[PDB]
Formats: structure tokens, C-alpha cells, sequence
């Protein structure tokens, strides 16, 4: 089965950077999927705040963090990253790593991650 | 590894392998004929699709569901590629014809007289 | 909208395949199969790979029996023929050595043309029984058996048919597929599949009713037929251990050279100095009791309560009613009704030789073995049975044509054609800049 | 794109049937995900586009989306299916979520 | 100012192409045509295209012969030498159901070596007229007659050599042309030119005069010609509608064999039993008369006039003067002086049989027919003529050689090659 | 289908179609042997000029008023390719020499030890 | 012109390529054979070197560049006196104890480079 | 440094091969030799190479030799077999000169089965001595020589086997070097080296001891050997100036027909109406010794030692010691005795004729020569002569089996493979 787990989250400084990463090996390496990443405040929902096409790298982060949420992946390590630079001070999340799976259809953002937790802060 | 080492593996695995006396006389030639033949049988339809060269070749044709509607994360983690050449035989031509038809208009394309000079 | 077609080259396919495969490694087989044999072939297991088999349906054993046919015939072409023989025999009681009768040969006279084409010679030859016929009732008067149907071809003395192992190859594209299971029958369904380009050594052996010089069976004995409880069906029962056996004809023949023409010449039986017996063969006698004995716990499986016995073979001519085989290029016709025969320090089986053989179905051919002087004597082993069936169930050494004698052998393996190239789907469409 | 969280209150009591409402800001596939879990922890997926239910999952606890409407429905609710129901723009780059419906029980 | 050069590969044109044909389908022509076909019309139509054909110098028709020359030969070679026969042989007339007067045959008695060599037997086998010649003048002494020049080669009874339909086939980068012009006349630009791969099936019957089976012409009936004018080439008749022809020997035969030495066996006339009219070949006088009337209208487009006549065929030997059938495993000459006798109920045609054949217009290598035990009927479609020129304007229904026969349904294929590249200008300089 | 225009993009129907008894046996190998050969003569040629692995190339060789002296629009539109090749620009071989020349410089040149190109 | 270089400079000589090149295909029972025979040997011969070209990433080119260095050992000389002085035939002897291992380095050094474009596509 | 390994394809290269060339140009040569030629064949120069070739392990020389003899071979199967003549024979003396003194031949009669079975008659032929052997001691009952090993074939009646010259093409990826040094003289480097894809015209001249038409020196006179220091071995001396020689049978003979079978007849000496010599070779006095002088002038630069000599060619068989000459259809052996006796206006050679004919050195495969009708002239020119050696040296007319006759045309000519590929640095990376 598919075991994504988060890792390198950080009580960064307000306007550090932190490389938060995630890794599947698990899970298909490209061939198949996309990379996404979402994440959560406490009292929040979700945002879709990163993703890859994993294949190559064609990227497509949300504008909430168009400046910092530079999500990259490495095919050939079956890993991928969100080293965001100048962390707002209110960017305290959850982030996890999902399997954008599909069929000819809009993906079912399977396989959830671990998600490990930041902690930005002033 | 080896020579169908990852026949038994999903596809998506099996992916990562793919660099991997007159009667006489007349039943040799037949033999060595035939090897060339089916050896440019392969490299023509590469070619004419644009996959010269390419282990791994991506197209502008779309999957088409009616082919298969399963989801990628059920065929390359789950299934051998001999399952998957059984599943989707009937369509091997149609496939090939679709193929063969967007890479002779991108052709055209590339020469048309507009916004080429 | 969002899945593309993507082509994938060198992927691990195959579809069941009939090619033509090649023989790799004086004499013929070694003359023929000039190829090379690989000094170090690399067998690749496939994991979590099953295949279908069928050794009954086996096209491997129906290239070779076309091969062996080929080559023997071709081998014969460029040799003596004995038309000229088919001229009427004159024949006596034939008295080898002391003052007694030689049983099974006779004395035969004949006028044969001298090298000029206007004068005849008469020569003498001594010929078995078994390939002369008599012409009518009460008559000294015989010919030569085959002159009524075809041309006989004499053996070129210089060339001999002793089987050399050979390997079958598959051609570029094709790969051979075999079965590494213990226990596999034939038929049905093999795990522990492998991949080989070519196949392990086999020999080219012709015997009947017993099976010589072949491989054993990895596991306990095992019975392979196609739908067993069919009595139309062969049985070929597989052993694990091998019996020895030996035949012989102690004594020396001499050999005469007789002219027929322009740069032709026949090799007639001159005389026979020895032991005149019948050409004995030995087989152990508690080796074939033990031996026959787990055959029937074995086939008792399969017709259990019920009382396996054993018969000598019903009928048809000597080609199948006894066990023929070839060894020094001496044809022997062993009597193998002392083993077949049961209710469940040797045996000694009387044979007969022959010299003019029809081989196989050829039926329109047919050859004559030069005599060979000297005492011959031949070491074999028996590598399973071949029988027959048809509150007591019979089995009998009977038998098939020769590809019976390869289906054994070329039972584990099949040839498949790769099929590299596929398409499946993915997520990334051609960039096209 | 948007999605409301037209249930953001769902609370139902025990063997009743119910349904989180989303209601969209333009049609789109609705897929759904549970948030059956601990703070920092997995969510885990209803459905898939607009009827895919989810393997693993209650066939039964689910309805068909269309056009701009869609809910995460449940054949009843239960102490276990106490989870949020997070409806996302399942058509959109990025796709934005509905804020997640309470969905007590 | 600004045009460049384009390559082109995969361009749609061919050129004119001689190449070798493959052919698809106990008979013979079963198993050296031994490629299956399905159906596979594929009639491409190209619209457009005008071609040049021509029925007089299309290499195809050369193929064919010399193809079904060698399936001959093959089809002979594992079959009896028939050379212990060419000895003398003491003959005298036949008698057969109670007569001893049958014309066209012979009862001869001769010495031939049995399989063991020091021993002859004396037999007896009956013989035409036409497959033996006298040694000297009065006298019962007789040879075969190709034992003057060549070897005799029985053909093989269990061999077919019925003319089933065989189909000539392109190999890849060659393409077959159909002309589809109903009133086509063998040469020049033909119109609603189409492509196969394969032709229709053609059976490969062979006549000396008459052609028998195979297709009617769509159109009327067509006059073809390399020149019509010119006296030295043979004109096709090709008939818009059939003639129907039955040929037969009512009377029984059996037959004898002589083992000529080991394994081999010749096969021989043994009794004839029945009456000794031989072939009684007939077509209806109500057909016969307006055809050759309807074929004479379409001669008047060439030869305007009222002295057209028909007559009987010239010299030269059997083969060229009569009427060839391939009826079963005998070989029929047929008197068809009977039809060609005209100037502008059924006609029963006498025939002789003949065993011993020199094929198509070859020298040596005779065949053998063994005889048909039992009696035989054939029945065959006349669909066409081959019809020569030797003032008033005489026709006679001779001339011409084994190939025309294949001429007359060949001649609306051409075979071309591909030629899939070429150059044309464009706007476009490579980057 | 030869009648049409010039301007035609079913070129990949016409690449396909290539490459699908001792007497007989040489009579089809020579067949079988031959089809190749004329496979690879026209693939070699196009690999020695700039066009490898494509059905339409441009390249550095200009077009002569004097093979044609057409427009581009009777040519692509008022012709098929059988007239074309048979009436005009029917003198290939001088084409085909500049073709090999042109495209041997341009390799040459993008080796050149002094600019690496 | 076909082997007119072949006492050229090596450098001189690869003007010649096209004809040397454009030579190599083409320009009773058992004479068929061995003329089939010869015929399918020159197509063999043909294709195995495409094959090898293939192999090493030379697909349709007559001059490549790789990613593999030349090995001091195999020639110590500079690029001023093998291009300039010597022709083909008199340095081809000096690389026949190397040839393999050359041709074994261009295979390696290209199943690296189409891994890493295997791994990292471009797409959209 | 840089330096990278750069790939190149059409490398003007090659390697020794060796191949199956093809042969190109009623007669049987100009049958299997279908093949057209060249009508202006081209010659590129090879400026500033070098190459080594080596006459004596020409694998050129072995492959002309098996298609010769494999043509002969398949030329005489369609045509009629004597076998049935194998019979005892009569054979007085022949009767054919005006006082029967010929001594040379034989009047054999037999008794033959016609062409029609069961019918034999009693015919007759004249026939040389040398083809027939008696059966028994004081006996006058003779047999054909190739009768008891082997079996005789008629010489094909409608096929010519005149020498008319065949050129030797190479197969594409291949090529044909030739030797332009005119004092080449063997085994070693060849400073002037042009390709050719065919070779010049051979004329597949089958003569014994002396060499007969074929191209001349363009040097000096040239003496090629394997080791000319070495005894046992094979000297060929190729003359730079021909020798004229004329050979004759000034009789006439008529052709008699004996039927064998359908399709099959005997062809033999009927008649002969003439003169008692059978054949005689005419060779210009001065024209030999001078052109022998010239040869030893060449022998003495290897051969230093004065009184040189030559002799009669040793022994052996009539295949061996005398010349051969197919001349038409005739097989002369020319005794050369009267040129090869010396110590350093013509020279008369008496000839004898057989009929049966053996093929090369083969074992059987006699063939059977019709007598030609009316009487023959051939003129040829002598090129060279092949001498064998054994104080002074001592020279015989000796040779091999054919391929030293051949050796003396391809000698000039390698096949090389051509090999394209190849690397070299660049200072390019990829
Ligand atoms: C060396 O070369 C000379 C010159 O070519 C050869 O002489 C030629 O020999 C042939 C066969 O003997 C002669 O052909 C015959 O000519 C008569 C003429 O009436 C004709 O009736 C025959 O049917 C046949 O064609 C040819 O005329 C003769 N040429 C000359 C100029 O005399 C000579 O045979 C060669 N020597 C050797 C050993 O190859
Ligand atoms: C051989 O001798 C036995 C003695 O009983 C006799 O019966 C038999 O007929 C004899 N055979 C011949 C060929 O003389
Ligand atoms: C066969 O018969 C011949 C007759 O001469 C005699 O010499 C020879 O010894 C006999 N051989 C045998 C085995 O009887
Ligand atoms: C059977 O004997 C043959 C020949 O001696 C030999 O190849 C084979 O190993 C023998 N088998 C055994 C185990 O005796
Ligand atoms: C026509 O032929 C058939 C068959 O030979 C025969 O029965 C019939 O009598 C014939 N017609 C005439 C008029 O003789
Ligand atoms: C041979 O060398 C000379 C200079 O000595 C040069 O001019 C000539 O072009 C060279 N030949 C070839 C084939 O390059
Ligand atoms: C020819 O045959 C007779 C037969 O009587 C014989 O006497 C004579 O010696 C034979 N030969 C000669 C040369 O006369
Ligand atoms: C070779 O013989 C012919 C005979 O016609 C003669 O013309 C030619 O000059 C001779 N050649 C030599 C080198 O003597
Ligand atoms: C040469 O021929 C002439 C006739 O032309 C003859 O008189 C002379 O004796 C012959 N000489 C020699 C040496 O053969
Ligand atoms: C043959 O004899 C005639 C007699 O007139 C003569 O003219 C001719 O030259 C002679 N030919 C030969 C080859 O001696």
C-alpha cells in the first residue's frame, strides 16, 4: 500500500524559510499521480496550496503563496518539497503530501500523507 | 532484471527496465529475412508516430475511456503488462491509427505557410 | 481531457509463437548443426509468472521430426543404390563355421553385372531371413523384400548416424519459454516459469517401446498422456532412475566387397565366425522388477482398485512388436516379452537383426546397413517406458510414431514471439515546444 | 474558484439519514473527503469526481453531484461517521474547498 | 523569390514496374498457391486517375506462363518414368464389344522387364492411333511415338490438376491497377482507374481455338486486337454471353497395370465397353449461328462490309489445328470445321483422344494420361474466340499461342511500383 | 488515392503499405529481399540529407525558377503529385546532390573545434 | 569518389562521408543462394552499424559528440597532428586494442543520459 | 584538456575480407556470366597509401577455380551419358590412311542396344589408343579407360566453352584494390594502389606448363614465386614480349551417329581422311631462344651460378609431362621437349589427341570430346612459362592443378571489407 509521510516541518521564525518534504517510495514513482500538497490552520478546512505534475515538472502552486510555495519533485527519489522562503507569520498549518490520481476525470487526492506540522511564527 | 525479468511485475516497475544442402540454405535465409522485416516493422512505426529513438514516447492522443476506464493508479500499481496487452487488444489498431494521425498533422503544421518563416 | 496515450518500447510481452528454430552443436548431426552451441546460456526466471503448456500440441517436436527426416534422407543421397541386387536369388541353407545350420540366415546366389555392361559374374552373399522373400511355394528362388515397393539405398560406410546431443535455438525475437516444475505432467498450467534461448542438450535417439539414453525425471516417476482414461491416448511414463541394459551378438562377419559398376560397390555379409546366438540382451532382473513395480503404484493413481497387469504387444509387424533400436548401426529387434508380461540375476531377450530398414513411415525409402565385422556389444540406459492401455486393466508396450521419443524430452518447453511495443495510458502530453 | 459550505452545521442524530450540503460557484465534479481524524493527521476520500465512491468506504453513504449542487451524503449517521465533510472544486487548478460541514453525530 | 525545398516522403505516385508476383489461393495449383486470401476487396477507387494499359506487352501475361510451365514440371517430377515402354511392339486391331474394326485403336503385345531384371513379362495393353507410329511398311511392328525424340512421363493419378481459381498478388511497394472501362480494348489511357492487391481469381484453362470458361465481357461483345488491321496478330473475341459446350465418352474403359520395375507401375487401356463414337461435343444451334452473327456486327466496326466469312482452321499439326479440351484426365481434339463455315437441334462435333501429349508448344518431356475408368462427361462456357486473319475477308478460329489464352482476362491489370518520394517547393527555409 | 491535390495529409497510408519447392523458395526471398532493399535505399537517402525520422523536411537548398517556374498555390492546389512528378521538377538528381552537399556542411559546421555550436 | 580520401587527412577526409557512405547498400538453385546470401549480409552488415549508432545516440548523423572523454592512453597525441597529419588508415591500428572498450563507454555513458531524460519529462 | 570521443560513420577504411564476388560479361560462359559489366568501368587512384598483397593466399584465385569447375560440372548435366557403351570391344587396326599405317588408332566395334529397346545392332568407331585399354593379355578385347571407377559424359554438342574474358565484380560494402607497380613481383607492399569494383578480363584458359593467351608484363620479365629459394615450389615466369604459337590438325575427320535412346546419340570418329601426323605445334626458332635467353638473364639475378639448364619435364602421366591445348573441340598434349633442352626456322612439337577427357584433378567425371569434322588451326600466345626447380640449377615445365594459371591474372587484385566506423577527439562535448 501507499505510505506518503511528511517530514522537516518547522517552528520557523516569521520570514524564514523551511524545506518541508514528503516521500512515498510506496507509491508509483511518476509514473502515475501528481505531487499536491494541502494544508490546514488550526480551526481551518483545506487549501490546495501546491502541486506537480511529478512526470516532469510542470508546477502549478496556488496564489495564496505564488512567492514562497516553490513545490518541486524528484521522480527519481519518489519524493517531493515545498521549501517555502518568507513564511508569513500566520502560516501555521498541517501540510500534506496527496496522490493526485485520475481517470480521464478531475483527481481523487488519494493516499493522504502523514502531515507533519509547522509552526511559523513571530 | 534480465531479459522479461519484470514480466511478473506491474507495469509500473516493469517501466523502469525497458533499456533491457539447399533446405538448409533456404530455411537460413527465411530466418535471417525475417528478423530484419520484423526488425524495421518496429523502428517504421516509431518513426512515423515521432517516437524515433524514445523508450518512453508521449502523444497529443487522448485516452479515450471507452479503451479502458480504469484510473492510473489501478493499472501501473496493479496490474503486469501481459494483463494489460490482454485488456485492451481489440484496440491496438485504433490506437495506431490515431497515432499515426497526429503526428502527420503536426507535420503539417510545422511547414504551413503562416507564422513559419 | 486530462490521460494521454503513451508509448512504451521494450516492454515484457509475449504471444505463443511457431517459428523456425536453429540446430546448434564426419558424422551427419555434427555436419548439419555446424552452429555453435552457447557455452554459457542464461536462464532468467521469471517471478510471479505462470504459463500455459501443452506438450501434446508442441510444434518444437514437429520441427524436429521434420529435421531428422530431412537429414537422414539428405545424408543417403550422395550413395550406392542396390537396384542392380533385385535380380531373383538363389538360396541354400547357409553353414557358418562348424557343420550345423546358421537359423535366421541363408546362403544366396545371384548374376550381377560386371563393371562391362555385357558380361555377368555370380556372386555369393549371405542375407537374414527377415529381408528375404520367397517368390513362390516350395521354391529355392527368393528376392530382396523391398524390390517389390522401392529402391534400396546402401548406408555410405563412411558415414555414421550415432546421436550427438544438439540444442534447439530460437531465432531473434523469439525466446523459449520452459517449465522448471517437478511434478508438471505436460499439460495445464506451470509456476516457476523461465526464460532460455536455447534448449539443454537432447539426442536424436530412434528406439521404440523403451526409451534410451534420455533424461530422468527430477521428481518420482511420472505418467504423462493426454486424457489418460482415453485408450486411443500413448502413455509415456517417465522414470527418476534409469535401468541398465546391454545387447550384443557375439560374433565377427566378415565383409565382401561386390562390384556393381562404374565406381559402385555393395557390402555383402561374407561369413560368420563366433557365437552363433541370437544377438542376447541383458537386463537386470531385480533393477526391472523394483522399477516395474513403482511404475504400477504410480499408475494406480489413476486407475486405482484395480488390478494393473502387464502384456506383450498385440500386434503389428517387428517395427513395433519388438524393441528396435539402433546402436553400433547394427538395427536390433529385441523380444521384450519377458518384461512385459506380470500380475501386479538378469533377464535375457533374444533379438534379431535385420539389414534392410524402413524407417520411420517413409514407406517409398529404404536403407541397408553395411554389414560390421568384428564383436559388437552396446550399453544403454532405459529412460522410460512407452505403453499402451486396452477387474483387470492391461497396459502393453505399444507405441506411436518417433515423435513420442522427443515429446519426452521437449516436453518442458515453448516458443514464444516478444511483442516489445504497447501503449497505455498516463498523465503528460507531448510538449510539441 | 469558490465553493460554499452550505452545510456548515450538519449535526444528525443516530440511524437518521443526512447529508452535508456544498453548493458551488460554478458547476464542477464535487469530490469529497472525511476528515475522520486527529488534528495533523489524514483525511480520507467520500467520493471521487461526481459519484465515485470511495474504496474502502460505505457505498451506501453516498450520492451523485451535479451541475454547481452537490452533498456528501450518509445512509445514517453514526458516532464513526462523525467526521467534517470537506467539498472541493474538483475541476479547478488548486481547486478551492468548501469550507468542511461539521457533520456531528 | 523566397521558395525553398521541401523532402516529401510517402508522396502517392508509381511508376510503370516489372516484379515478380506471388501466387495465392492432391491438387497441384492448391499447393504451390499456397497463400490463404479472405474476401479483402479492397477496390480502391482513385477518382482521378487516367492510366495507360496494355493487354499486348503486359509482363504478366509472360509470368503466368512461365509459372504454370513450372508447376508442371514439378507437379511430374515425383511420378513414372515411362522408358522400359519403348520397345517394339506387335500390334494388331482392337476388339471390343464385339468388334474388331475399332477405328483409332490398336491391340499391341509386347516384351517388358518385370521388377526383378532377369525376368520378362509378355503384355497387352490397347493404344490410340494418334500415340503410336508404325516401324516399317507392312508390318504389325510399332513404336511409341515421342520414344523417337524424348523422354515419357506418366502423370501421377492421384495429382489434380483441375484449374481452380488462383489469384496473383502484389509484394509490398507494388500495387495492382484495375482498368474498370467496360468497352476497354486492351490498350491506351483507361479511366476510373482503381487498386488492389490481389486479382479476382483466374483459372488457368487451356484451349487451342475456343476459349472456354472464366468471365463474360460486361459490355458487348468485344473485338481485341494488338492491331487490327495488321494480318499477323490474333484477334480476341471476348463474348458478352455464353455458349454452353458438352463433351463426352459414354462408353466405358478399364484399365490394366504393368509394373515396369520397382515401386513404379504404368497404367493402360485395358476393354472398351460400349459403342466406339468418341466425344459427341455439341452446343445448340440456336445459339451457335446468332453468336457468331452477333460477333460478326461487332467485326463490321472494322470491316464495313458484306464479305465477311468464316472458315474451316489451316494446316499445322494437332495442336494447332483442332480444338484442345482438358476434359478430366483425357485429352479431347475436337473437329470444329463444323462451326467455322459461314459467309455474311444442336452441332455435334467428332473428337479423337490422344494419351501421350507434347504440352503447350514445347518439345520433349511428353506426357502420359492414364485412361479414365468408367465413362466421363464434361460440361464448359465458351467465352470467347481466338480468331485469325489468313477482296472478300476470311476468319479462321486458329493462330495465336498458349499465352493469349491468359491475355484475354489479364489485360485489365497493370502492375506498378511505389515510389513514395519526391520534392516540391515551399515557403518554409529550415530553421 | 493519387487524384486529389498536392495538398495531401494521408502520407502515412502510403508508408505502412511498405514492409508488409527450391525454385519458389529463391522466388520469394528475392521478393522479400528486395522490398527491403528499397526500403532502406530511400530511408538512406533521406538519413544522409537533413530529413531522418520525418515524412516532410525543409531545408537550405532554395528552389530554382527554372525546375517548375510555378506559384505555390497552383502547385499545392491545381495539381496531384502523379502529374507533378511526371511533367515537371522531373530532374531529381541534381537535387538530390545538393541535398547531400548542403546537409554534410551544416554537420561539419556544428563541430567546428573553434565554435562548438 | 568512393574511397578517394582514404589517404586524405582524417580531417580532410570527413568531407567524403556522404559518398563513402552512400555506397554501402547495392550503389541455377545454388547461385540464388549465394547471391540471397550476399545480399542479406549487406543489408545485415547495413543495419547492425545503424544499430550501434543507434545504441551510442547517433540516430541519422554522420559526425556525433558524446559525453564520454578520450583516455590519454588509448593516443597521446593532439588534435593538430591527428587531424592534420595522419589519414584514417594510419591511426585506425593505434585504437584496435581500445576499440571495444571505446564503443562500451559510448553505450554506458548513453543509457546515463536517456535515464535522466527518462526520469525528468517534459510535459504540456 | 577536453578532448571527447567523437563518433564518425563513412570513414574511408578498410579491412582483409574475404567474400563471394560475382561474375560478369551458344557459350556457357556468357550463360552463367549474365551479369552485365561496366561499359566504362572508373578507376580511382588511392594517392599516399600503401598496401600488402599477397598472390599466393589470394582467396581469389580458390574462389574463381570452384566456380569454374562448379559450371563445368552443371554445364555437362543436360546432355547424353555413354555409360552403354561400356562393353567389350573389337578394335583392329584402323583402316583410315591409304596403306592403314596410322598406329594411332583403333577400329572398335561393339555390339549396342539402339535407341529403341530390345533391338541391338553392331556399330563401329574409330578411336584413339589412348583412350582405349586392353582387357587381358594377348587378347584382342578392349574397354574404354573410365569405365570401372567412374562414368563418361558426352561433351553437350550446342555448348561452346571458349575462354571469351569474364570480369570479377565485388558485392557492395566491398571493394577491390589492384596493384599498379609494373615490377611488383610478389608478396609484399604495393606502393600504388587504385580501387577498381571489378576486375580486368580473365580468361579461364586451361593450359598445362606453358601459359597461352592472357595479358602480357608491363616491366620486365617478372618471375613470381612463393619462396624462389625453395625447391618444391611453383615458379611462374611472365613474359613482358608473347611467343607465337601454332597448332594444328591437318586431316579431316567425318562424324558417324550412334542412337542411344530417345534424346540421346553417340557421336564418334567415322572417318578420317589424311595424312599419317595427328597434330603438331609450330614455334618460331628464334623467337624461343632468344626469349629464353631473356628469362635466364632474369633467372641469374635470383640464380647466380653459370650453366643453368633446362629438361624435358622429369616424368608423370599425359596430363603432366606434355602441354594441353583445348583447341576447338580437341584435346591436344604437345610434347615440349624440343623447347626445354638447353645449357646457358621452328621447333617442331608432335601432338597426340584424346578424347576422354578428365575434369581437373577430379576423381571420375571423364567427359567425352565429339570429334570435330574437317580440320583445325588454333594460333595462341604463350605469356609465361611454369617452371619448377631441382653446382648449376636445373628447370623442368612442371605446375599445379589450374589455380597457378589463374594465380598469373589476379595476382594484381585484393577484396578489402569497407568498414565505416570509427572515433576520434574532438574538442566538442555533447
Ligand atoms: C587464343 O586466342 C585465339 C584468338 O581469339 C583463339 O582462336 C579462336 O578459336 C576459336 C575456337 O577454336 C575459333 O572459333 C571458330 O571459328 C570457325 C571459323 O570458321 C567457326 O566455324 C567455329 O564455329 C568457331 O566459331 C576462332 O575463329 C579463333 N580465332 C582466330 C582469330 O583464329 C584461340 O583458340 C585461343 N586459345 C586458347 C587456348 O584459348
Ligand atoms: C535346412 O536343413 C533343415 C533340416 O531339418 C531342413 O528342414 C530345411 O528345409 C533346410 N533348408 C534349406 C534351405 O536347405
Ligand atoms: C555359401 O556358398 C558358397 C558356394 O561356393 C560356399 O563356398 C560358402 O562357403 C557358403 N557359405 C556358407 C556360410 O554356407
Ligand atoms: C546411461 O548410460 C549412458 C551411456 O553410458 C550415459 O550417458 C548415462 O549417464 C547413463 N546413465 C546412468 C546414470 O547410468
Ligand atoms: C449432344 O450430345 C449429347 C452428349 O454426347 C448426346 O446425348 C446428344 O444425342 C447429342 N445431340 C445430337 C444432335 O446428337
Ligand atoms: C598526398 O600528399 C600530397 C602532398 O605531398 C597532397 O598534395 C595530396 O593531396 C595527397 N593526396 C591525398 C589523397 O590527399
Ligand atoms: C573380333 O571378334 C572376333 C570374333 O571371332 C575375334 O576372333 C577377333 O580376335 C576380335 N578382334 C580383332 C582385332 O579381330
Ligand atoms: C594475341 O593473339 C591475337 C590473335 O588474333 C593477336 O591479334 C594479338 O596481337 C596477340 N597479342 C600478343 C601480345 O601477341
Ligand atoms: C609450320 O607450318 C608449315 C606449313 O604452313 C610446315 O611446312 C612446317 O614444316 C611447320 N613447321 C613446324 C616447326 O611445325
Ligand atoms: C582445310 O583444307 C582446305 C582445303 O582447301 C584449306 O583451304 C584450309 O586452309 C584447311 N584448314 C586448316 C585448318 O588446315
Amino acid at each position: 500500500x501507499x505510505x506518503x509521510x511528511x517530514x522537516x516541518x518547522x517552528x520557523x521564525x516569521x520570514x524564514x524559510x523551511x524545506x518541508x518534504x514528503c516521500x512515498x517510495x510506496x507509491x508509483x514513482x511518476x509514473x502515475x499521480x501528481x505531487x499536491x500538497w494541502x494544508x490546514x490552520x488550526x480551526x481551518x478546512x483545506x487549501x490546495x496550496x501546491x502541486x506537480x505534475x511529478x512526470x516532469x515538472x510542470x508546477x502549478x502552486x496556488x496564489x495564496x503563496x505564488x512567492x514562497x510555495x516553490x513545490x518541486x519533485x524528484x521522480x527519481x527519489x519518489x519524493x517531493x518539497x515545498x521549501x517555502x522562503x518568507x513564511x508569513x507569520x500566520x502560516x501555521x498549518x498541517x501540510x500534506x503530501c496527496x496522490x493526485x490520481x485520475x481517470x480521464x476525470x478531475x483527481x481523487x487526492x488519494x493516499x493522504w500523507x502523514x502531515x507533519x506540522x509547522x509552526x511559523x511564527x513571530x | 532484471l534480465g531479459f522479461l525479468g519484470a514480466a511478473g511485475s506491474t507495469m509500473g516497475a516493469a517501466s523502469m527496465t525497458l533499456t533491457v544442402d539447399t533446405h538448409w540454405g533456404i530455411k537460413q535465409l527465411q530466418a535471417r529475412v525475417l528478423a530484419v522485416e520484423h526488425y524495421l516493422r518496429d523502428q517504421q512505426l516509431l518513426g512515423i508516430w515521432g517516437c524515433s529513438g524514445k523508450l518512453i514516447c508521449t502523444t497529443n492522443v487522448p485516452w479515450n475511456s471507452t479503451w479502458s476506464n480504469k484510473t492510473l493508479s489501478e493499472i501501473w500499481d496493479n496490474m503486469t503488462w501481459l494483463q494489460w496487452d490482454k485488456e485492451i487488444s481489440n484496440y491496438t489498431q485504433i490506437i495506431y491509427g490515431l497515432l499515426e494521425e497526429s503526428q502527420n498533422q503536426q507535420e503539417k503544421n510545422e511547414t504551413d505557410n503562416l507564422t513559419c518563416d | 481531457e486530462n490521460l494521454w496515450v503513451t508509448v512504451y518500447y521494450g516492454v515484457p510481452v509475449w504471444k505463443d509463437a511457431e517459428t523456425t528454430l536453429f540446430c546448434a552443436s564426419h558424422n551427419v548431426w555434427a555436419t548439419h548443426c555446424c552452429v555453435p552451441t552457447d557455452p554459457n546460456p542464461q536462464e532468467i526466471v521469471l517471478e510471479n509468472v505462470t504459463e500455459n503448456f501443452n506438450m501434446w500440441k508442441n510444434n518444437m517436436v514437429e520441427q524436429m521430426h521434420e529435421d531428422i527426416i530431412s537429414l537422414w534422407d539428405q545424408s543417403l543421397k550422395p550413395c550406392v543404390k542396390l537396384t542392380p541386387l533385385c535380380v531373383t536369388l538363389n538360396c541354400t541353407n547357409a553353414t557358418a563355421s562348424n557343420s550345423s545350420i546358421i537359423e535366421g540366415m541363408k546362403n544366396c546366389s545371384f548374376n550381377i553385372t560386371t563393371e562391362l555392361r555385357d558380361k555377368r559374374e555370380k556372386k555369393n552373399a549371405l542375407f537374414y531371413k527377415l529381408d528375404i522373400v520367397q517368390l513362390d511355394g516350395n521354391s529355392s528362388q527368393y528376392r530382396l523384400i523391398n524390390c517389390n515397393t522401392s529402391a534400396i539405398t546402401q548406408a555410405c560406410p563412411k558415414v555414421s548416424f550415432e546421436p550427438i546431443p544438439i540444442h534447439y535455438c530460437a531465432p531473434a525475437g523469439f525466446a523459449i519459454l520452459k517449465c522448471n516444475n517437478k511434478t508438471f505432467t505436460g499439460t495445464g498450467p506451470c509456476n516457476n516459469v523461465s526464460t532460455v534461448q536455447c534448449t539443454h542438450g537432447i539426442k536424436p535417439v530412434v528406439s521404440t517401446q523403451l526409451l534410451l539414453n534420455g533424461s530422468l525425471a527430477e521428481g518420482e516417476i511420472i505418467i504423462r498422456s493426454e486424457n489418460i482414461t482415453d485408450n486411443g491416448k500413448t502413455i509415456l511414463v517417465h522414470l527418476n532412475e534409469s535401468v541398465k541394459i546391454e545387447c550384443t551378438r557375439p560374433n565377427n562377419k566378415t565383409r565382401t566387397s561386390i562390384r556393381i559398376g562404374p565406381g559402385q560397390a555393395f557390402y555383402a555379409t561374407g561369413q560368420v565366425i563366433g557365437d552363433i546366438r541370437e544377438a542376447y540382451c541383458n537386463i537386470s532382473e531385480s533393477t526391472w522388477n523394483e522399477t516395474l513395480g513403482k511404475v504400477v503404484k504410480q499408475l494406480r493413481k489413476h486407475f486405482p482398485h484395480k488390478n494393473i497387469t502387464f502384456q506383450p504387444s498385440s500386434g503389428g509387424d517387428l517395427e513395433v512388436t519388438t524393441h528396435s533400436f539402433n546402436c553400433g548401426g547394427e538395427f536390433f529387434y529385441c523380444n521384450t516379452s519377458g518384461l512385459f508380461n506380470s500380475t501386479w540375476d538378469s533377464i535375457t531377450l533374444p533379438c534379431r537383426i535385420k539389414q534392410i530398414i524402413n524407417m520411420w513411415q517413409e514407406v517409398g525409402r529404404a536403407m541397408y546397413a553395411p554389414p560390421i565385422q568384428g564383436n559388437i556389444t552396446c550399453v544403454s540406459n532405459i529412460t522410460g517406458l512407452i505403453l499402451t492401455r486396452d477387474n483387470t486393466e492391461t497396459f502393453r508396450p505399444g507405441g506411436g510414431d518417433m515423435r513420442d521419443n522427443w515429446r519426452s524430452e521437449l516436453y518442458k518447453y515453448k516458443v514464444v514471439k516478444i511483442e516489445p511495443l504497447g501503449v497505455a495510458p498516463t498523465a503528460c502530453k507531448r510538449r510539441v515546444v
